[PDB]
RNA sequence: GGAAGUCGGAAUCCGCUAAGGACUGUGUAACAACUCACCUGCCGAAUGUACUAGCCCUGAAAAUGGAUGGCGCUCAAGCGU
RNA sequence: GGGAAGUCGGCUCCGUAACUUGGUACGGACAGGGGAAUCUGCGAGAUUCCCACUGUCCCUAUCUACUAUCUAGCGAAACCACAGCCAAGGGAACGGGCUUGGCAAAAUCAGCGGGGAAAGAA
RNA sequence: GUCCCUACUGAUGAACUCGUCGCAAUGGUAAUUCAGCUUAGUACGAGAGGAACCGCUGAUUCAGAUAAUUGGUUUUUG
């Protein structure tokens, strides 16, 4: 569902201040030398144990709130590795855990020392020593706290990508129209600017196609390099293109108005097809209104066609400024994804044994419509006023009055008093609002 | 929202229409606020505030002096890391299964012999309430000292030993107790008090002697109050 | 037309409403949002009566009727009965019935030609229903659920039945009635169709939690909105139903 | 309130075989009961019941008992423990004794165990005059007085009830010569340990003692060492010896994909048919889990999936337990989900598939659960799901079994029966099943609540489970570092491997990417991050085979019936009050002849014991009441009956 | 979200904490054992109690072993102790009875045996739908 | 990838000078833009940095209602001579 | 008597026929009672509910014992330096009388839950 | 091995002729938390989700009363 529920991670000074303020403010702080040595020992031992407990809770809360990278989906694990340097992330969490254990050991040692203390001064010195040691360990855990707070904030701002749903991954070089298409098909605010790398992260939008919800992932943008010197941005791009089963929309600009050569575009597509091993690939040609496909030399034209003549990569054309083919390309890709998913669900339901699954039986029952055997229908008593009516809209000047508007004018929801006799259809209209006798 | 959305909102719509003026006036009012805080708030909070202000003023004065000088103008960690890395190598890749056990404590022994002996003489148990060093675990003490009980919670085995000339502090095991300058009974019992000579294993330091050998034991003086501080601190006499 | 609405904050519109082809009954409470959505969908074509039965807001699950008649339990007071009589035209016959199963909206489903009842109703109640509603009365258990009024919603165009009803029983019910039937759910997986939806020949009101695929099933089977057609479920919406309710 | 009120009902099943540190005119060795020379009436008792061939438990224990040696027996349920110690009952007693006193005592944890013991006792003592009694809570305590006066020679009892009656009687147990603790493992699990210890103190030193169990917890081992005289410990043949006909596979899967992996292993590998099946079935799969909440969640999820599922957990209603085990033994179900202790309790048929959903803490527990199957030479499959946290336990298992451990596809044809093979599942339909699990959890609220409860239980088990060894942890770290952890498992096909090592190479190249700088570097926070990254930056056969010394081998409080803590010796005097009602004389002292008058007064009913016994007179008839005359007649008849 | 009903008027409470009642639905449970009530106010030495329409937590004392496994929520339907309805009518039922419901307010069973409390039917729409007699 | 003084490492010079840092902050994706350092004009006479000494505020307090003895006292009815 | 708490509680034999004295097949019987109710016309009458154990707790019931305001009459004893309102202060863990303050109005009745009692120290 | 004064809480009261109607120094002092409806599926949000001010209606605890009704109680010994 997200990672916005991770509690804020304090700095070292804030951590020390919180722990010490709690240990002084939630406990009594007046012991006298004239009290029993056992009572003095109990007082100081209680102070040492409280400080440690507050610490272990806040350390355990930190350790348990942050996601564990192993148990996440491969996409999430790889994206977190790209974004936060997973190894150093784990090192920081391990330091938090080791500090927790060391503070626990300090508490046990000083509790035994307070057990065998003999004076109020000695007990005071032992308590001060234990508290100062804990503060020293936190002051050591200064920097990991800063790093973890930054990771927590970034994680709370990260988008929600469900790895296994109906997904449309729009990818390609910068300056091609990826974000333009994303805002055309979804209401996600993806920055659109004339420069090169305006999209510095993965963006998520959503759409509805034949009563189904579809995810659309805008990738930042990939350059034509071998995969070993790619930046973290295009590494997020390739991670999304690698671990997300979906329909890939690879965008190209036939016009060189993007700033990269067509030959390099086909080269990168060939390079990242092994990424696109089975996920369904549609090549979208954009800025046709700047230069359509026909206005191109035929060696490039046959190069594109030879790209088509392999697997099931499909060519479509569109323009994200005139809004010409965006609806058609969306419709086509969503329809093909839907039919593929329905076919694979049917094959999964039809097992080798031949026994029809319970859920497939249920869906067959839900799609089956039963009709009378005789084939005769029933008479329908729909009046004529309904087809003589006008559909209600909240924006028409001379609309219908409506009881909401009447009560809002004559008070509110708890103040308007309804006349239950206003619709009484009697013989004489003046007999309304009459007190009908009940007892005589 | 899914990215730096507050930054996007800033770029698209701006700030509140008087935020710059409010921030400037608050920053200008900060001086009176600081004086009011110094003169009004009271009780451990004023103490923390005063300590913080002292630290800030010292840092600012140091920065000013260093900047004036620079505008006019036109190892112990290493030895400790070497020692720790050697220890990690040995303990990680020369550690082999060995029958590793320990004897029972003098408290357990005393409880057992007390179950054996009904009539408890009043005060027959005196507990040594000072930190001690023992060495072995299941030792039988002479009848001279058999009733001195030294608890596990008070026993110490390692000390933070500082080499002055090779300026570095390392954690080293304690080999023996040579002289407690307060009591011969304490130096017999291994009581660790302030200014107490102990024998420390200095093998990890790699100190070269005159003949060319590595020192395996030196004298170190305990220079803290281990009864008040839950640690033993020694300075090496070299 | 199919519209999504909530009574107060509840998605069960069938509990608080009773829609027929000549009148609508609306539970009375606090605001006028529920009455107002019903009125905006029925702009004085048929009367709408703000009514209470036995001092309750469950009028939808307590009353059963069609355009020819209305039946209310014996617990209904004379004042509420007189309110209903004054509010409704004389072409609709209203009666109180002395049935032990006073949950009339739970024990009776009736279109304008047939009624299907809880098997344990009394004989006298059976002739009373057949006379006032002017329908052929049959006793049947829908999906082994004995409360047909809660687990099926019916109109003269079609009828939507409990999601876990067998195909044989669905076919038998379709033959016995004369309208298409489909096994579907309302309010995002709820089985209480009658309590979660009121439907007449040209209007349906469901809860706000009704999903888009199942709202399209409702519009299709009850022929609400342009072409509709029970058959479109089997032709144009299969992919949707299979992908959504797998 | 009772959401984990006291504890998870199945806690753990600890076992320790280090309890074995306790120590032609001449028919030749026919292994017969007559060959061990039982008396004629006993032999005809066997001839009627129909146990023709002795079970190994009987063959190994009966002669030692006849030699009168203290016995500690290890067997799984259904082996024949109850007959194995009840044949010596009558074989030793041979007759009823007129002298007052009991001679045989059997202690059973629960009433149903006492009842099964009672039937084995009666249909073996058919013919003899021995008196056998049953003492459990809930029975009429006055009837228990009456039976104690009736003087049984054999007493089968629940320890708490027996303790209460002994304290109420001041019984002289010196006449008892035989003591049996039947399932002392469950005795200690239920916590009767103090009661058992003080009962053992009450019994005289001169007795012969048997203790029968499936496992040997450390507490049981200490109890036997403290209370048994030179105990001989017997095993039922080979539980430790893993069957060579067992082929095992281990699947590295994540916590968020456990359910998907289980659905995958059922659907694709085991090829499980769905629906009610048309003596086990052909598929016969058991699923061993950790917690009762895990059992609930998995059983409900599989039932939603459509599988024929039976569940047995620790604190299950006994009638439901019988129903589920009956379905499993008769083949009405194919899935049987148990944690550990329900499986220990129930008698499991021969199985074809064993699935370990939660990896065992002990290799010994693993060996037990896998020796459950692949018996009598039949082939068996054992699939186990392993996480990164369960990996050190897997390596401990590898060391225990002495098997070579292969990762992914390091070998073209690894031996599933001789090697420990670890691999990954097929990602495509694994993700399909994971999506199914996510959808069903998001749709159904009850299963979502079950998932939350079992997640909390899993956290508790992780906190309270016995950790592994340091070397196992280090080897877990190194194998996680190694490539074989993430590779596809061997059972899925070499062609599948072809596509896998075709595609995964640059997927591995993505996974093993080291960023040059984080997003925060792309302020004081940035400076701290940079400094900390800079700090963490990477750091720059000669053995005589014959005689080389190796480092490795080769007032006390007791819980009463009311549940409130009660003093161990609390004579409420209700036995005094008992003979005050019954006007009886002094009870027969141990050794005197039985009193036939006392037996006739309190011996037994005429057979079946009917629970309902409540006689009230009817209410007084009212003239205005309809049935006045008949109610008056009924009242008069009740008055005559008195 | 705590299962505290809204808008409920005062009635005399008839089922306290630690109280055995019948189960009115076909879920397989026979009796319920109220251990806790929702919306209770903790005052010293008072045992909390619930009236018709209040959500409670109960353990199935006898019935289906699947249900005899966990503490289930339940809305109590019938109350033997008399109470007053605002029409001035003091009334009571033959026994004390409730139905298993999820925290949202949806029943595990599919039918209710016996009549339903009017307050419970008004407060929980699902009970009103699965009820056959309402008084 | 982009880094133009201002995400980062190191040097940190010269001209024009009245003076202007290979830059002290705001800012841009990178610029641009503003501002500071420094300089000039108007203004006009004393300022400003650190310390020291008095008096004053803070520099820690629990728990019946109370105590410079009490009232009360402020160019004292307080402090120094 | 009722409520509550905990529980692991609720829901084969006789005769007959062959076989070696005992088993084998066949035929028949077995595997409840009590109380409280509801429904159809006492009715094979039909349907619903409750039956447990406990060295646990509480309440109701019975018995035992002490339990009592005023009036007429009769009529003690214990105990008694003198007294009796508080807060702060009164160096000796000391206040009841002293300092300086709060205050403070005859004579009584009843209730009573505070004070007018306590250490001695290794 | 050491029934009395007073505090508090209520009730009477002499003298100022009896009485009726008042004033108010001083002392005490009281309400509390939650929920539901509307706002509103609104603002906000890619999605999942999702408030608040005014207005309205109930409930917990606390406090002070009251007995029309509804239980309980019976020496009405009816
Ligand atoms: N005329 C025209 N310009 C287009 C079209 N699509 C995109 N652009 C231009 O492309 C630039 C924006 O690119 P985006 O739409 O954000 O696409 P992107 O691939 O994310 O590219 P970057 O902005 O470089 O990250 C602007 O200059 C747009 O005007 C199109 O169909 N027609």
């Amino acid at each position: 569902t997200g990672w916005k529920d991770i509690p804020p991670v304090p700095t070292a000074q804030e951590f020390i201040d919180i722990v010490l303020s709690r240990t002084q403010r939630r406990l009594p702080t007046q012991i006298r030398p004239g009290f029993k040595i056992s009572r003095i020992r109990a007082f100081y031992t209680r102070k040492v144990k409280f400080t440690q407990e507050t610490c272990s809770e806040k350390f355990g809360a930190i350790i348990s709130s942050f996601p564990v990278l192993s148990d996440q989906h491969p996409f999430h694990r790889d994206l977190m590795n790209i974004l936060y340097d997973a190894d150093h992330f784990k090192v920081a969490l391990g330091q938090i855990s080791t500090a927790k254990n060391l503070i626990e050991t300090i508490s046990r040692d000083y509790v035994r020392l307070l057990k065998y203390a003999q004076s109020l001064y000695q007990c005071k010195q032992l308590k001060r020593a234990a508290l100062g040691r804990m503060a020293t360990l936190i002051k050591r855990l200064k920097d990991p706290l800063i790093y973890l707070d930054q990771v927590r904030q970034h994680l709370a701002r990260l988008p929600d990508i469900n790895p296994t749903t109906r997904t449309l991954l729009v990818a390609g070089f910068p300056n091609v129209g990826k974000s333009s298409f994303v805002r055309s098909v979804t209401r996600a605010d993806t920055p659109v600017e004339p420069y090169a790398f305006t999209t510095k992260s993965l963006f998520v939008g959503h759409l509805d196609y034949k009563y189904l919800r579809y995810q659309v992932i805008d990738t930042p943008g990939i350059l034509d390099h071998p995969l070993e010197e790619m930046n973290t941005i295009e590494m997020q791009s390739v991670t999304a293109l690698a671990h997300l089963r979906a329909a890939v929309l690879y965008f190209m600009d036939i016009s060189e108005q993007c700033g990269f050569s067509l030959k390099a575009q086909i080269n990168l597509f060939k390079s990242i097809k092994p990424l696109f091993a089975n996920k369904m690939v549609f090549i979208v040609l954009n800025k046709m209104d700047i230069k359509k496909f026909e206005e191109l030399d035929p060696e490039m034209q046959q190069e594109i066609n030879d790209l088509t003549k392999s697997g099931e990569v499909e060519i479509l054309r569109a323009s994200c400024a005139t809004q010409e083919g965006v609806q058609e390309v969306k419709n086509h890709v969503c329809e093909r994804l839907l039919v593929e998913r329905v076919s694979q669900k049917l094959k999964a339901g039809t097992h080798s044994n031949g026994n029809i699954g319970t859920r497939l039986q249920e869906v067959m029952a839900r799609i089956h419509v039963a009709t009378p055997m005789d084939g005769t229908t029933r008479e329908t008593f729909i009046p004529e006023a309904v087809k003589n009516l006008k559909k209600y809209d909240k924006n028409d000047p001379n609309r219908r009055v409506l009881a909401r508007d009447i009560e809002e004018a004559n008070g509110g929801a708890g103040v308007f008093n309804v006349d239950l006799r206003k619709d009484w259809i009697l013989e004489n209209p003046e007999w309304k609002y009459d007190k009908i006798p009940e007892i005589f | 929202p899914q990215n730096e959305y507050i930054e996007r909102h800033r770029k698209l719509h701006g700030r509140r229409l008087d935020a710059e003026e409010r921030a400037r006036k608050k920053a200008a009012r900060e001086g009176h606020k600081n004086s009011e805080n110094a003169q009004n708030l009271r009780g451990l909070r004023a103490k923390l505030y005063a300590k913080q202000r002292h630290a800030q003023k010292i840092q600012m004065r140091k920065a000013i002096k260093q900047h004036e000088e620079r505008n006019v103008k036109g190892t112990a960690k290493a030895l400790s890391s070497q020692i720790k890395n050697k220890r990690a190598e040995k303990a990680a890749r020369f550690s082999v299964p060995i029958p590793k056990v320990r004897g029972i404590s003098e408290e357990e022994m005393f409880k057992v012999v007390k179950t054996g002996k009904k009539t408890h003489k009043k005060g027959w148990k005196r507990i040594v309430t000072k930190p001690t060093f023992v060495g072995p675990d299941f030792t039988r003490r002479p009848v001279k000292y058999e009733r001195f009980i030294r608890p596990m919670g008070l026993r110490y085995k390692k000390a933070n030993v500082t080499h002055p000339t090779l300026n570095v502090t390392v954690q080293l095991p304690i080999l023996s107790v040579k002289k407690n300058p307060s009591n011969p009974l304490y130096t017999q019992l291994g009581v660790l008090t302030k200014g107490t000579i102990i024998e420390v294993n200095v093998s990890d330091l790699g100190i070269v002697t005159a003949s060319g050998k590595i020192a395996w034991g030196r004298y170190a003086q305990i220079t803290n109050n281990p009864e008040n501080d839950g640690c033993v601190n020694a300075v090496l006499l070299v | 037309m199919a519209v999504r609405a909530q009574f107060e904050n509840s998605n069960e519109v069938g509990v608080f409403a009773t829609l027929t082809n000549s009148y609508c009954l609306v539970a009375l409470g606090a605001s006028e949002n529920f009455y107002s959505v019903f009125e905006a969908e029925l702009q004085d074509v048929i009367p709408i009566c703000r009514t209470t039965i036995a001092g309750t807001r469950i009028i939808g699950r307590l009353t059963a009727g069609n355009r020819k008649g209305l039946l209310v339990p014996t617990t209904t007071t004379d004042q509420e009965l007189q309110h209903l009589r004054n509010s409704l035209p004389d072409d609709i016959r209203i009666q109180r019935i002395e049935e032990r199963l006073s949950a009339l909206g739970n024990v009776i489903v009736c279109n304008d030609h047939t009624a299907l009842i809880h098997p344990d109703l009394e004989r006298e109640t059976e002739e009373i229903i057949a006379d006032v509603l002017g329908v052929e009365v049959f006793r049947q258990t829908i999906a082994d659920h004995v409360l047909v009024g809660s687990y099926m919603a019916l109109s003269n165009q079609g009828g939507l039945v409990h999601p876990k009803t067998s195909i044989q029983d669905q076919d038998e019910l379709s033959s016995l009635l004369g309208v298409p039937l489909v096994a579907g759910s309302v309010n995002r997986g709820s089985n209480v169709i009658g309590g979660g939806m009121v439907v007449n020949d040209w209007l349906a009101v469901t809860g706000l939690d009704t999903t888009a695929p199942e709202l399209s099933v409702i519009e299709s089977v009850f022929r609400l909105g342009e072409g509709a057609g029970p058959g479109a479920i089997n032709t144009s919406m299969k992919n949707t139903i299979v992908e959504s309710f797998y | 309130m009772p959401k984990r009120a006291v504890s998870p009902a199945p806690s753990e099943n600890e076992v320790d075989i280090a309890g074995s540190l306790f120590a032609g005119k001449t028919v030749k060795k026919g292994g017969g009961f007559q060959a061990m020379g039982l008396d004629a009436n006993l032999l005809r008792a066997i001839a009627r019941k129909g146990f023709s061939v002795p079970t190994p438990i009987q063959r190994k224990t009966i002669p030692l008992i006849l030699e009168r040696r203290d016995v500690v027996g290890m067997a799984r349920t259904g082996s024949g423990k109850t007959a194995a110690f009840v044949i010596p009952m009558i074989e030793r007693l041979k007759a009823h004794s007129a002298r007052f006193g009991a001679r045989a005592l059997v202690l059973s944890p629960s009433r149903e165990l006492a009842l099964q013991t009672l039937k084995v006792v009666k249909e073996l003592g058919k013919g003899t005059d021995l008196k056998t009694v049953l003492l459990v809570g809930g029975d009429s305590l006055e009837e228990q007085f009456g039976l104690m006066a009736t003087n049984p020679d054999i007493i089968i009892a629940t320890p708490g009830r027996f303790l209460h009656l002994k304290v109420e009687m001041s019984l002289d147990l010196s006449s008892i010569k035989y003591v049996v603790f039947d399932e002392a493992d469950r005795l200690f699990e239920m916590g009767f340990a103090a009661q058992l210890t003080e009962i053992l103190h009450a019994l005289p030193p001169s007795r012969q003692t048997l203790l029968f169990s499936a496992t040997l917890p450390s507490s049981l081992v200490e109890f036997t060492r403290a209370g048994l005289q030179d105990p001989v410990l017997v095993r039922l043949d080979a539980e430790t010896k893993v069957s060579p006909d067992l082929e095992s596979a281990f699947f590295s899967v994540k916590s968020g994909e456990k359910e998907g992996a289980l659905l995958h292993i059922l659907y694709d590998i085991i090829k499980m048919p769905l629906g009610d099946p048309p003596k086990p079935t052909e598929h016969s799969t058991i699923i061993f889990t950790a917690t009762k909440h895990h059992v609930e969640y998995i059983s409900n999820l599989l039932r939603l999936a459509g599988f024929s599922v039976s569940y047995v957990y620790g604190s299950l209603d006994q009638t439901a337990r019988k129903i589920q085990v009956d379905n499993f033994r008769r083949g009405r179900t194919n899935i049987l989900v148990v944690t550990d202790v329900a499986a220990r309790g129930i008698d499991i048929p021969v199985l074809a598939n064993v699935i370990n959903y939660d990896f065992p803490p002990q290799p010994k527990i693993f060996v037990h659960r896998v020796g459950r199957t692949a018996r009598a030479g039949q082939r068996g499959w054992a699939y186990a799901l392993v996480r990164e946290s369960d990996l050190p336990y897997l390596l401990d298992l590898q060391l225990f079994l002495g098997r070579r451990l292969v990762l992914g596809r390091e070998e073209k044809d690894p031996s599933f029966a001789r090697d420990i093979v670890v691999g990954s599942l097929k990602r495509v339909e694994l993700e399909n099943n994971v999506e199914w699990v996510n959808k069903v959890l998001h749709e159904n609220e009850d299963i979502g609540a079950l998932k939350r409860v079992t997640a909390k239980a899993e956290k508790l088990y992780m906190k309270t489970r016995n950790p592994a060894s340091s070397q196992s942890a280090k080897r877990a770290r190194e194998v996680i570092v190694s490539k074989g952890w993430g590779q596809l498992h061997a059972i899925f096909g070499e062609e599948a491997a072809n596509e896998e090592q075709v595609r995964d190479n640059l997927l591995s190249k993505i996974t093993g990417y080291k960023p040059q700088e984080t997003i925060f570097e792309i302020n004081k926070a940035a400076e701290a991050v940079r400094s900390f990254r800079q700090r963490i930056g990477p750091r720059k056969s000669f053995a005589d085979p014959e005689v080389y010394m190796s480092y490795t081998p080769r007032v006390k409080m007791i819980r009463g019936e009311s549940g409130v803590k009660i003093a161990a010796s609390f004579k409420s005097g209700r036995f005094e009050k008992w003979r005050q009602q019954h006007r009886l004389g002094r009870l027969p002292q141990v050794g005197e002849m039985e009193k036939a008058n006392l037996v006739r007064n309190f011996s037994l009913p005429s057979g079946p014991r009917f629970k309902h016994k409540q006689m009230k007179a009817p209410k007084e008839a009212d003239k205005w009441r309809d049935d006045y005359e008949v109610r008056k007649k009924r009242v008069a008849e009740a008055k005559e009956k008195r | 979200k705590r299962g505290a009903p809204g808008g409920k008027l005062k009635m005399t409470l008839g089922l306290p904490v630690g109280a055995i009642m019948n189960c009115a639905d076909n879920s397989g449970a026979r009796n319920l054992y109220i251990i806790a009530v929702k919306g209770a106010g903790a005052r010293l030495n008072r045992l909390p109690a619930g009236g018709v329409g209040d959500m409670v937590m109960a353990t199935v004392k006898k019935g289906k072993p699947e249900l005899r496994k966990k503490v289930h929520p339940a809305v109590i339907v019938r109350q033997a102790k008399p109470w007053k309805r605002f029409d001035g009518v003091f009334l009571y039922f033959e026994d004390n009875a409730g139905v298993i419901v999820n925290p949202k307010g949806e029943m595990k069973g599919s039918a209710i045996t016996g009549p339903v409390g009017k307050e419970a039917a008004e407060l929980w729409p699902r009970i009103a739908s699965n009820a056959g007699v309402v008084m």
